[PDB]
RNA sequence: AUAGGUUUGGUCCUAGCCUUUCUAUUAGCUCUUAGUAAGAUUACACAUGCAAGCAUCCCCGUUCCAGUGAGUUCACCCUCUAAAUCACCACGAUCAAAAGGGACAAGCAUCAAGCACGCAGCAAUGCAGCUCAAAACGCUUAGCCUAGCCACACCCCCACGGGAAACAGCAGUGAUUAACCUUUAGCAAUAAACGAAAGUUUAACUAAGCUAUACUAACCCCAGGGUUGGUCAAUUUCGUGCCAGCCACCGCGGUCACACG
RNA sequence: CCCCACUAUGCUUAGCCCUAAACCUCAACAGUUAAAUCAACAAAACUGCUCGCCAGAACACUACGAGCCACAGCUUAAAACUCAAAG
């Protein structure tokens, strides 16, 4: 089997389930949690399950964790303008934390669909080229048009071998 | 790549196999190869008539108007495709080449007539 | 990532530019013409037939 | 406002302070292992400009990219000391703390 | 192992594939030097026609002539190929029949 | 193709390309057609150039764009 | 191989035993039939009124061979070969 | 991998090797037609011919296309900002070099230390640091992440200078290698250069020639190659007698050879 | 191999050498006895976490290189040829 406890965390299907896509302002995210204490239980589960999901969606965001530096856990974000966003996460579950930072610093569903829609316009169906970029390579793949000579030989009147011979 | 000088141009990039040509309209640098790297593909042109006897020509007018406004030039064959469509005026030589054909065919009607008349 | 300097490429560049300014040809040499063969002796190039 | 430096804001830890008005900071980022699909810390060293030389080895600091590198390796500057070594102040309560214990009870100031 | 140990090491490094007597080439051209016979190892017993040739690379190895009878002499040209001679130990090359001086085995 | 350093062929040494003959009528009529065609196209090009300048300025400095940048900053506070 | 094949094929839990075990409906979801829920088995005894507690993350041991295939990483020139009817 | 053969007197386990599949090159035997695609082994040396001209003189162009893979983390993103295009002033856009930041191949740690690789300061000048087992420095190998890109352009990284007299442009030749395309035609199409333009030029390209290397299709006449102990589809009769010979693995052959001919 | 005799050595002191079947051939911390207990033998079968180590046999407790009060030494440690087994 797959090593480690909860091996599903190390899967692309689980890393892409994160719904926290930070904005352009967020630059650094610092997590301070305590290894023990009933109050900090959620913060530990948030570092064990969701940090992988957050860093996968925000690869250009620095995430640094510190253990047992304060009596209580908390999150702190550092924006590009110089503003700091403190977030007390004591006495909260990992879902409440994941849902709370999505409302104050995460993008909404309206801002995401737009970005995706732009990409669809990058691949024009009318264009012809390699299969990697375009759907069709040549226009002989379109019924009605003249087929490729490799498959269907052209008439002797349409080949430059005989056009020259017929003329001379 | 960086070319000394040069400019963008909207030309035709030949494609297809032997005796089966297929041009694809593209905006590419002036010095780049004919079928090499391009900035954007702005249409396609199938010279050979289809079953219906018609030549197909695709044009991304919204993008052709963008590159012409960014400093792009046009090739003579491509300026004759935009004149046949009504996007540009009929190229001067598309008109003069038609007049030359008229006089040429009228010059052949004389010899044909004389032969049938004289002989 | 530290590119190794090419000093001879800069030395010759300066020398060439200098010589192009000290040995530059004059308008008497460049734009001369032999009125029998109609060629510029500097380059040995014929003029267009419409200028003869 | 726009600068020629890639990393604008980064958090690190002072590892050395043996250069004049300069602090050597170690920055860690999580990097995904493509095969194991697990994140590991990839660290990197950054040179920060400290005018007052108030940094101490072992403290967390915040760096701000400079408009242009003042030196060959110095591209950032000390914005603020997040956690001072041994004298951290709880941001939630504003009270001193030594680890997971309060040095000054938060109830003193209600 | 552990995930941390598997990350430090990295993807398995496949040992560099070793080259054979032909040095990763289908065939090779060589000149004949000698024509002797060698006895195979147990459980077999025979006299197998072999020849020492100098390849174009510069080496000088031993080769096995397949077929019944041959007319190979010194200084002749032959084309060799791969293929272990199972009975003969240390013989990794085989002569190609009907190429250059080497002539196709006469019928019967 | 050749370079500046490559020499010339010996078959093109004594070569003279004579210009084509001119039809006075067609030459003049065709010389005006290019004059108009190129003037009609110079105007079209200027039109399209003004549309590319507009959109860019509109995008970074527009009414709608600046009406949304303030909404996103107000919602942040 | 044979002694183990018969061993696992005899210790497999059917849909009826599962329902009776947990007192819940066993619903079948098929892509060809859309979102239609198909009841394949129901408990004979008292149907439970409380649902199963939804689990955020399941602690089930996975197989790298299956996960490596679902991610387009198991390259093999011997898998998915055209063979005769069986 | 749906796996299979092979350790032993025999069994189980472990393990390596090999077989079965799909491509490419060369060799042997053999080979009917048509269309299409592709097409030196060698950065070794090259006979001949051609490959850049245009144009009322100036300028522009020959810095492109084409070619090769010697060398090799200059190829990507951001910032800033020249040249160039948008007739022109300006505008901003487009495109994009230099500079600054970041990212970026493989193998060897029996390459473990590198030896000036740092910082401050207007300057003078001062401090003594910088990189590295989370792999510095170093050796070796390799064109790459392919709508294409990078690098090279006889050699000395460069090219004033020197050696010295150059096909890694097309066709072609010598040497070399297991490796082998014609010393065709035309600028009619497209592209590029020049011209105000009609137009001119182009071994780019287009249309042909050669080659079972591959794909497609077909043919009244026209089929060979390998294999036949097991894995693995398929042998009758003679000859040979551990000799001659065969095998991808296990092995056959000692006068009854389904394994050699 | 058996008997007798005797020496280095076994002991003390001051230094060096740094090896072993240095093997209880069974790593450290925490935890479990239920499920499929479990190839065989041996000292029943497993979980979590971490470090170290091994990837066919032989060549090889070898060669070269480097380091070490070690100079017939120790540590680190390959390759070519060979086999279809070894275990
Ligand atoms: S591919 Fe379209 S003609 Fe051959
Ligand atoms: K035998
Ligand atoms: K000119
Ligand atoms: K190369
Ligand atoms: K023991
Ligand atoms: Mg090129
Ligand atoms: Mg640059
Ligand atoms: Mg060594
Ligand atoms: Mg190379
Ligand atoms: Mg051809
Ligand atoms: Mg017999
Ligand atoms: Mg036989
Ligand atoms: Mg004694
Ligand atoms: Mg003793
Ligand atoms: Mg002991
Ligand atoms: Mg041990
Ligand atoms: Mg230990
Ligand atoms: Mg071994
Ligand atoms: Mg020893
Ligand atoms: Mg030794
Ligand atoms: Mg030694």
């Amino acid at each position: 089997p797959m090593k480690g406890r909860f091996p599903i965390r190390r899967t692309l299907q689980y890393l892409s389930q994160g719904n926290v896509v930070f904005k352009d302002s967020v630059k650094v995210m610092t997590v301070n949690y305590n290894t023990h204490g009933e109050l900090g239980e959620g913060a530990r589960k948030f570092v064990f399950f969701n940090i992988p999901q957050i860093q996968y969606k925000n690869p250009w965001v620095q995430i640094m964790m510190f253990k047992n530096m304060t009596p209580s856990p908390f999150l702190r974000f550092y924006l590009d303008s110089g503003e700091q966003v403190l977030v007390d996460v004591e006495t909260k579950s990992n879902k409440e934390i994941m849902e709370h930072i999505r409302k104050i610093l995460g993008k909404n569903e309206e801002t995401l669909r737009e970005e995706e829609e732009e990409k669809k316009q990058l691949s024009h169906p009318a264009n012809f080229g390699p299969r990697k970029y375009c759907l069709r390579e040549c226009i002989c793949e379109v019924e009605g048009q003249v087929p490729c000579p490799s498959l269907v030989p052209l008439p002797k009147e349409m080949r430059g071998k005989y056009k020259a011979a017929l003329k001379a | 790549k960086a070319y000394r000088g040069g400019h963008l141009t909207i030309r035709l990039a030949l494609g297809g196999c032997t005796n089966r040509p297929f041009y694809r309209i593209v905006a590419a640098h002036n010095k780049c190869p004919r079928d090499g790297r391009f900035v954007e593909q702005l249409g396609s042109y199938d010279p050979l008539p289809n079953s219906h006897g018609e030549k197909l020509v695709a044009l991304n007018l919204d993008r052709i108007r963008h590159w012409i406004g960014c400093g792009a030039h046009l090739s003579k064959p491509m300026e004759k495709l935009l004149g046949l469509a009504g996007f540009f005026p009929l190229h001067p030589m598309m008109i003069t080449n038609a007049e030359r054909l008229r006089r040429k065919r009228a010059r052949e009607v004389l010899l044909a007539s004389q032969k049938t008349d004289a002989e | 990532k530290k590119v190794r300097p090419r000093l001879i490429a800069e030395l010759a560049r300066r020398v060439r530019a200098l010589r192009e300014q000290l040995n530059r040809p004059r308008d008497s040499q460049l734009y001369a013409v032999d009125y029998e063969t109609l060629t510029r002796p500097f380059s040995g190039r014929r003029l267009p037939v419409r200028a003869w | 406002v726009r600068s020629s430096v890639h990393a604008r804001w980064i958090v690190g830890k002072v590892i050395g302070t043996k250069m004049q008005k300069t602090a050597k900071v170690r920055v860690t980022r999580l990097v995904l292992d493509p095969y194991l699909l697990k994140y590991f810390n990839k660290r990197k060293t950054y040179f920060a400009h400290d005018a007052l030389q108030q940094c101490t080895v072992g403290d967390i600091v915040l760096l701000r990219a400079l408009p242009v590198p003042r030196a060959k390796h110095v591209k950032h500057e000390l914005a603020e000391i997040v956690f001072k070594v041994g004298k951290v102040i709880d941001p939630v309560t504003g009270k001193p703390c030594a680890g997971t214990t309060y040095l000054e009870s938060p109830l003193s100031s209600e | 192992a552990t995930l941390n140990q598997m990350h430090r090491l990295g993807p398995p490094k496949r040992p560099p594939r070793k080259l054979g007597p032909t040095e990763g080439r289908p065939q090779l051209k060589g000149v004949v030097l000698c024509t002797f016979t060698r006895k195979p190892k147990k459980p077999n017993s025979a006299n197998r026609k072999c020849c020492r040739v100098r390849l174009s690379t510069g080496r000088e190895a031993v080769c096995f002539i397949p077929g019944e009878g041959h007319t190979l002499q010194e200084h002749q040209i032959v084309l060799v190929e791969g293929g272990r001679t199972q009975d003969l130990p240390g013989v990794k090359l085989t002569v190609v029949r009907g190429k250059y001086d080497c002539g196709h085995v006469q019928k019967k | 193709r050749k370079t500046r350093h490559d020499p010339l062929a010996k078959s093109k040494i004594e070569r003279v390309n004579m210009p084509p003959a001119v039809d006075p009528a067609e030459f003049f009529v065709l010389m005006e057609r290019y004059q108009h065609y190129r003037q009609t196209v110079r105007a079209l090009r200027m039109e399209f150039v003004s549309e590319v300048q507009r959109k860019v300025h509109e995008a970074r400095a527009g009414v709608l764009a600046e009406r949304k940048a303030l909404k996103d900053a107000a919602e942040h506070r | 191989l044979t002694q183990g094949l018969f061993r696992g094929l005899s210790r497999q839990e059917t849909h009826q035993q599962l329902a009776d075990k947990k007192g819940l409906h066993v619903v079948e979801i098929r892509e060809e039939c859309g979102p239609l829920p198909i009841v394949v088995a129901s408990p004979r005894g008292p149907l439970r009124k409380d649902p199963e507690p939804e689990d955020e993350v399941p602690d089930v041991k996975l197989d790298w061979e299956d996960v490596k295939t679902a991610q387009g990483m198991k390259r093999s020139v011997w898998s998915n070969l055209k063979r005769a009817a069986t």
